[PDB]
């Protein structure tokens, strides 16, 4: 039902990232580009709770960036809302996630998405 | 001819009759362990090899009339006497030669005296109960060598196993009721200098002071701290331990795979069953309230980018006991972390479990730290409890939650419940129950 | 039962003799295990053997008594 | 039986022929131990006892019945 319940219905039974993608599609008929439903926010919340991130939900977010499920803008905003900063491991994980899309930083959509990418940068 | 000789010990072992034939059963025990028997009168028979000569009525007096050996012989337990001889033979399997063997045994005697004194100093400084000495004391509960059995220092007594089916230790603490390590001399290819006389001639009243070496001699052996069951230890511990002693822990670099796999093997193999669990690192745990599934998550990258990797250690070699207090404190730490993560590993067959299956999981964030991640008990976001194993008996845990969430628990209440009984599959139950009660 | 005891006795004697003879020729766990198995059979039925005889003597006394009673009745 | 066999084995370990002959005589004594009055199992031993007890009781009862039966007033 909620995205939080699905993401650990995905973490609980150990789902690989593509099986997570399929079952995430099946749980939600309207895709809504997954950014209306804030996939990046829920994945970052339930990944960056421990002193070190659990590699399962980070694998889910890295697949959801490398495959184009989630736009770069929602990821950059959800990265921006983290701070805390006392944990170096979560910060290094966020910088590897930024190392994925940075430089390409390409939006192929409406101009409002490009303005959102500007504000997100 | 030699096979017929071994043949007769076997049929003489099943022979069981009166006292005359029981003395021939003692003769059978001798040739069973390849020992030589000389008997003076019916009353005294001596089995003699090297310095391992004992009489049931080299370089040392007969030490003691061990009640242990006397009780077994007086009662009908010739098998127990046979085990005791086996222990004596293994202790003196020492290669060396002759005069060297006598000196090497003398060095072991000095180490034993020093370790015993160090334990006595702790008891004088604090009148601690046996449990405190085992969990947090210099050296450990130490039983002096009796017959074949060598000195045993009890490094740690897990809270779950102190309780059996609420045991109070008293001074009657069982030899195997906990984790135990044995101190012994063993021959090595390399040559080392060891104390040949008690080195605690002068003891500072707090802690201990050791008079410097040379007395000593370069015998080709080192003191050892053999562990009866090999303890899985992580690469980081090897560096932390080396920093003190310096002696290479693993010398010839062998194999080094994920630590969580080795922890599972140690826990699963404590009780042996014919069917391999085939866990796939998804152990299922059943508890009085609720059902839980824990994924151990080995292969999660540490900050360095390498998964926690470690190799089973059976023997740790230390020249003098000076570095021993430091080495034990690091081990204590590695053992405690293994026990908390070990408590989860279980051989159950939770198949098609619709209710509960409140699955929990475990990622290696860093050496000495791990994160158990679970869905929030009342709300929906993922929540977790870390447990850095800072020391053998001390774990510090932080339950970070989202900005909008329901106060899951108070870190102190969980601690009180865990210390009462223990086990970490158990800690997750307390976190869920406390949150639900509120 | 008598047959079983006699068979156990014969097996024990032959196998013990064979093992001892092989030791003598030199200067046998199969034989050993066989020995202990039939030794247990003989020993467990030797307590029985002794009591059986006492019981048989008692039975003979009872039989004599019954016979007398009948003959008297007749 | 088993003690004698073990003593024969001990004699073989020490070495004699006389002792083996003694073991054969012990086997003859064993045949005597099979039949010095042996013939029955534990169950049979139980049935025979019950039957004998029942017979004594019935005979005593019949004799008492006619003990009371006083033909003369």
């Amino acid at each position: 039902v909620n995205l939080k319940q699905a993401i650990l219905q995905a973490w609980k039974e150990r789902w690989s990232d593509y099986q997570w993608a399929i079952n995430m599609k099946k749980f939600f008929p309207k895709g809504a580009t997954w950014d209306i439903l804030n996939l990046a926010d829920a994945l970052l919340e339930q990944a960056m709770i421990g002193p070190s991130p659990n590699p399962l939900i980070l694998s889910y977010l890295k697949y959801a960036i490398s495959s184009q499920m989630v736009s770069y803008s929602s990821v950059l905003t959800a990265i921006s809302k983290f701070d805390d900063f006392s944990r170096d491991l979560c910060v290094q994980a966020l910088l590897d996630i930024m190392d994925m899309f940075c430089d390409r930083l390409s939006c192929h959509g409406k101009a409002e998405e490009c303005i959102g990418l500007c504000r997100a940068l | 001819q030699h096979l017929v000789s071994c043949l007769e010990t076997l049929q003489k072992a099943l022979k069981v009759t009166s006292l005359p034939a029981m003395t021939d059963r003692l003769e059978s025990i001798a040739r069973q362990n390849g020992l030589g028997s000389h008997l003076s009168a019916s009353g005294t028979e001596c089995y003699i090899t090297s310095d391992m000569f004992y009489v049931e009525v080299h370089h040392g007096e007969n030490p003691v009339s061990c009640p242990e050996l006397v009780q077994q012989l007086r009662e009908k337990n010739f098998d127990e006497f046979s085990k005791h001889l086996k222990g004596l033979v293994n202790l003196y399997n020492l290669p060396g030669d002759n005069k060297l063997k006598t000196k090497m045994y003398l060095a072991l005697q000095s180490l034993e005296q020093d370790l015993s004194k160090m334990a006595i100093m702790y008891w004088k400084a604090t009148n601690a109960g046996p449990l405190d000495k085992i969990l947090h004391g210099s050296v450990g509960y130490l039983t002096p060598r009796s017959g074949g059995h060598l000195m045993n220092l009890k490094y740690y007594v897990s809270p779950s196993d102190l309780l059996d089916d609420i045991i109070l230790h008293e001074n009657n603490v069982s030899r195997s009721l906990g984790m135990n390590a044995s101190v012994t001399i063993e021959g090595t290819s390399a040559v080392y200098k060891l104390p040949i006389a008690p080195l605690i001639m002068g003891s500072h009243p707090v802690d201990n002071k050791w008079t410097p070496s040379f007395n000593s001699v370069d015998l080709p052996a080192c003191f050892f701290l053999k562990f009866p069951q090999p303890i899985p230890v992580s690469r980081a511990f090897v560096q932390k331990l080396q920093n003190c002693t310096g002696i290479p822990l693993f010398e010839t670099q062998p194999t080094y795979a994920p630590l969580y796999e080795l922890i599972t093997q140690f826990e699963l193999s404590k009780d042996p069953d014919p069917i391999p669990l085939n866990h796939n690192m998804r152990f299922y745990a059943a508890l009085p309230g609720q059902q839980h599934c824990y994924f151990l998550n080995k292969d999660a990258p540490l900050p360095d980018g390498r998964s926690l990797q470690g190799t089973l250690v059976s023997k740790i070699t230390f020249q003098h006991p000076g570095r021993v207090p430091l080495i034990l404190n690091l081990i204590r730490h590695q053992v405690a972390y293994n026990t908390l993560i070990g408590s989860c590993v279980k051989r159950t067959i939770l198949k098609e479990d619709s209710p509960g299956l409140l699955q929990f999981e475990v990622c290696p964030l860093s050496e000495s730290r791990f994160s158990v991640s679970f869905q929030h008990p009342v709300n929906d976001s993922l929540v977790c409890v870390v447990m850095d194993v800072q020391d053998s008996t001390h774990v510090s845990c932080k339950l970070y939650k989202g900005l909008s969430d329901a106060l899951i628990c108070t870190d102190d209440f969980i601690a009180k419940v865990v210390q009462r009984c223990m086990s970490i599959p158990v800690t997750m139950r307390a976190i869920r129950r406390k949150a639900e009660t509120i | 039962t008598r047959e079983r005891l006699l068979s156990a006795l014969e097996d024990l004697e032959v196998l013990s003799r064979e093992l001892i003879e092989m030791l003598a020729i030199s200067r046998e766990n199969q034989v050993l295990e066989l020995l202990i198995h039939r030794d247990g059979e003989f020993q467990e039925l030797m307590k029985l053997a002794l009591n059986q005889g006492k019981i048989h003597h008692e039975m003979q006394v009872l039989e004599k008594e019954v016979e007398k009673r009948d003959s008297d009745i007749q | 039986f088993l003690p004698l066999v073990h003593n024969i084995i001990k004699c073989m370990d020490k070495d004699q022929d006389l002792n083996a002959l003694k073991s054969k005589f012990q086997e003859m004594r064993k045949l005597i131990s099979t039949m010095p009055g042996i013939h029955l199992s534990p169950e049979q031993q139980q049935q025979q006892l019950q039957s004998l007890r029942e017979q004594v009781r019935t005979k005593n009862e019949l004799l008492q019945k006619y003990k009371s039966l006083c033909m003369f007033e």
